[PDB]
RNA sequence: GAUGGGGAAGCUCCGUUUCAAAGGCCUGAUUUUAUGCAGGCCACCAUCGAAAGGGAAUCCGGUUAAGAUUCCGGAACCUGG
RNA sequence: GCUUGUGACGGCCCGUGAAAAUCCACAGGAAGGAAUAGUUUUCAUGCCAGGUCGUACUGAUAACCGCAGCAGGUCUCCAAG
RNA sequence: UUGACAUUGUGAAGAGACAUAGUUUCUUUACUUAUUCAAUGAAGCGGAGCUGGAUCCACGUUCUAGCAUUCAAGGUCCCAUUCGGGGCUGAUCCGGGUU
């Protein structure tokens, strides 16, 4: 039989992401000596829109601890973070919205975002707009933290994994009807070639197993 | 074209003349002085608190 | 013709510093000084030291690049290399 | 006069 | 001096730029350096069978110095002075020479024929199978042997870069007493002293962090 | 799309900064051991890809069978030294 | 009034609408520099040089493609009453 | 998808076989050295401080869109004082593991 679109998408080709207008990959800082032992202060210089992403991003400038220069990082903006705000990242950072802390240093019920799955991977969980991770509890003997993910799942991760206090900005985006194939067109033009979609039943049996009749 | 003109056309006679404007320069001067004074105050207060503690 | 790069022609090519001369000769500083004394190579003063040293005012000993290039062909340098191998 | 090899001297000061 | 002031630097976290420090522990070395260091570490870590581990017991400094002092008097003839002998023999047309015997096959044959009075075996031979059988052969043939450190040292003994083995077969009358005393000294210091310990397995050593963790666990288990 | 590497019997394939010892600069009479180079500093990757994207700087008058912001006359400008 | 350039604005997005070569400036002050003599080629004037390749013409009911000097096809600028 | 074999190593405890001297077999529990995954600027890892404060900490950084770079100033031993140059410290020690 003919190769279906689901199988065709694996070769790449015309199904790759449209990434010309992106601001850069959104990551935390590299887990270094300063964040492992104390804290480090950066400054929010601007909050910008990223093409293909619902949530805004924040440019945060830190000082290089080993060289006289500045380092720019792209964080995912939590709600309430403003330009000119000071952000503190490390084990000794305070419990304020926008700060980056290890999961073992926050109490139960804390709401975090851009949470590391493993210590040092620079953010993996609760990154989309309006989402967050809830700190359910701690297991100090195994140095573990139990958290609740946006999907409702319960996970156990390292207490050295880092997370940003607060909830990802831009929530409530999907509550507005698009009303228009044109608005869907402009939505997916900045993401990838997955729109419009043709139903398998409407195809021939050669094109799709659902075809025929 | 900036390589063809004199330094008068590309600067003004002030600190950060060119790269920064007058109001921003004034604000950073004020911030520098006030924060340095506050640092001296905080160091004196911390030394007194260490002595009393 | 495309636009040329600055600090490549004029004083910058006419004069060469002592460290650059030693590096090009691939000898030690003592060997370089002895070779200069043997061949009568003497330091020179550019009229525009900032042009010759890319805007630096630091004190520097300059030589003629042609003089160093002529010094590259001296057999006493090969004799020095042979003595090093013998040692 | 002319060079036969890549490295020459020709002895002109 | 009123013009000079004390301005200490804060090198803490979130403070002034860190100063230069010796980062030799964190150097990303070339791959050959890393390979040789990890190879030596692995040889230390793994449990070594006794036939290989016996080569880590060598002569001590004093006995090695005495042995090489004896052998340097019988250091073999060089190519420069051999031509001086050939011209002298041509004019006549030479006494019996005494020299250190070397070469692996030659020395093994001398040991098998019981002609070698003393054998010196280098410890750092790669591949090791070239000499791993030599102590047992010397023991079976009743030939006194000693493991010494440095095939380069044996090479300097026999006018080579390296030498896997050296052997003293015949000696002069002025040195027979010294040779007998050296044989007795090697018997006391190397054969009898290391007789039991060479039958054991080697390389039972952990790493630094592993040893620290094991010590901490043992201390915690013994005492709260 | 090469190199360092790694696949493949192989024609060749992956990958594009990694998994590499991938290269430049400053100082020196280094307390002299006597004719052997010592002390330091900064660091990331070839090349190709637009005569509509980016980009140093020129205009007027005249001239030919057919050239023309290019020739001629006059008047400018840029780049490098 | 027409065409066009431009300025301050306003509306729109679950769309917020390139990169790099290159140039300038700032912060810093390693340093260098005058008394009978120095400094400043980011002020003016004066001197020298600018290589290689393209450049005619058509661009269409006859100069391109459609077996043709084929009512077909083929991107764009200017534009009077 | 499931099972076997090879890669495949090192200990402790409990049960077996030479008939109550340690040569092997089976479970449980450990270890790292093969192998596997990830990151970096292979920069701060592990252990200890007759180091200090109160088993834990660095009391070197949290009102502020400032600034932080020239082997680091200072302190202390020398030099042959002369434009300055060296040593210890500032900035604890040790490791045969970049994390
Ligand atoms: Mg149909
Ligand atoms: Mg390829
Ligand atoms: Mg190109
Ligand atoms: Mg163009
Ligand atoms: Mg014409
Ligand atoms: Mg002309
Ligand atoms: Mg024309
Ligand atoms: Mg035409
Ligand atoms: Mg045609
Ligand atoms: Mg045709």
């Amino acid at each position: 039989g003919r190769v279906i679109r689901n199988q065709r998408k694996g070769a790449g080709s015309i199904f790759t992401s449209h990434t010309r207008l992106r601001q850069g990959a959104a990551k935390l800082r590299t887990l270094d000596y300063a964040e492992r032992h104390g804290y480090i202060r950066g400054i929010v210089k601007q909050i910008v829109h990223d093409s293909g992403r619902g949530a805004p991003l924040a440019k945060v400038v830190f000082r290089d601890p080993y060289k006289y220069r500045l380092r720019e990082e792209i964080f995912i903006a939590n709600e309430g973070v403003h330009t000119g705000q000071f952000i503190y990242a490390g084990k000794k950072a305070s419990l304020n919205v926008g700060n980056v802390l290890p999961l073992g240093s926050v109490p139960e019920g804390t709401i975090v975002s851009n949470v590391e799955e493993k210590p040092g991977d620079r953010g993996a969980l609760a990154r989309a707009s309006g989402n967050y991770v809830i700190i359910i509890g701690h297991n100090p003997d195994e140095n573990k933290t139990r958290v609740r993910l946006p999907s409702g799942a319960k996970k156990v991760i390292s207490s050295d994994a880092r997370g940003v206090i607060g909830v990802i900005a831009g929530g409530g985006r999907v509550d507005k009807p698009l009303l228009k194939a044109g608005r869907a067109f402009h939505k997916y033009r900045l993401k990838r070639n997955s729109w419009p979609k043709t139903r398998g039943v409407a195809m021939n049996p050669v094109d799709h197993p659902h075809g025929g009749g | 074209q900036y390589a063809t003109v004199s330094k008068t056309h590309k600067t003004v006679s002030r600190a950060y003349g060119g790269s920064r404007c007058a109001n921003c320069v004034k604000e950073r001067i004020i911030r520098a002085f006030l924060i340095e004074e506050q640092k001296i105050v905080k160091k004196v207060v911390k030394e007194q608190t260490e002595a009393a503690k | 013709m495309r636009i040329k790069k600055k600090n490549t022609r004029g004083n910058a090519r006419n004069f060469i510093t002592r460290s650059q001369a030693v590096r090009k000769l691939q000898v030690s500083l003592a060997d370089f000084r002895r070779l200069c004394i043997f061949k009568g190579i003497y330091p020179r003063e550019p009229r525009n030291k900032k042009k010759a040293n890319k805007g630096s005012t630091a004190p520097t000993t300059f030589y003629y690049a042609k003089d160093i290039q002529y010094l590259m062909h001296e057999p006493v340098l090969a004799k020095f290399r042979e003595h090093k191998t013998f040692a | 006069k002319k060079s036969t090899t890549s490295w020459s001297t020709a002895s002109v000061r | 001096n009123p013009l000079t002031h004390s301005t200490p630097k804060n090198f803490g976290i979130g403070q002034a730029v860190q100063p230069k420090r010796n980062l030799s522990r964190y150097v990303k070395w070339p791959e050959y350096v890393r390979v040789q260091r990890q190879k030596k570490i692995l040889s230390i870590r793994l449990k070594v069978p006794p036939t290989i581990a016996q080569f880590q017991y060598t002569l001590d400094r004093n006995t090695a110095a005495e042995t090489f002092k004896l052998f340097n008097k019988y250091r073999p003839e060089t190519a420069a002075e051999k031509k001086e002998r050939l011209t002298k023999e041509a004019a006549a047309v030479s006494p019996k020479p005494y020299a250190v015997k070397y070469g692996l096959n030659h020395v093994v044959a001398l040991i098998e024929n019981k002609k070698a009075k003393l054998v010196l075996i280098a410890n750092d031979v790669d591949p090791i199978e070239l000499v791993v059988f030599l102590p047992a052969l010397c023991k079976k043939m009743g030939v006194p042997y000693a493991i010494v450190k440095g095939k380069a040292r044996l090479g300097t003994l026999v006018n080579q870069k390296t030498s896997a083995v050296a052997a003293l077969t015949e000696v002069r009358a002025e040195d027979e007493a010294a040779l007998a005393k050296l044989v007795s000294t090697i018997d006391a210091n190397f054969a009898d002293k290391y007789d039991e310990v060479k039958k054991h397995w080697g390389g039972g050593i952990l790493g630094n962090k592993a040893q620290a963790k094991m010590d901490k666990r043992a201390k915690n288990s013994d005492s709260a």
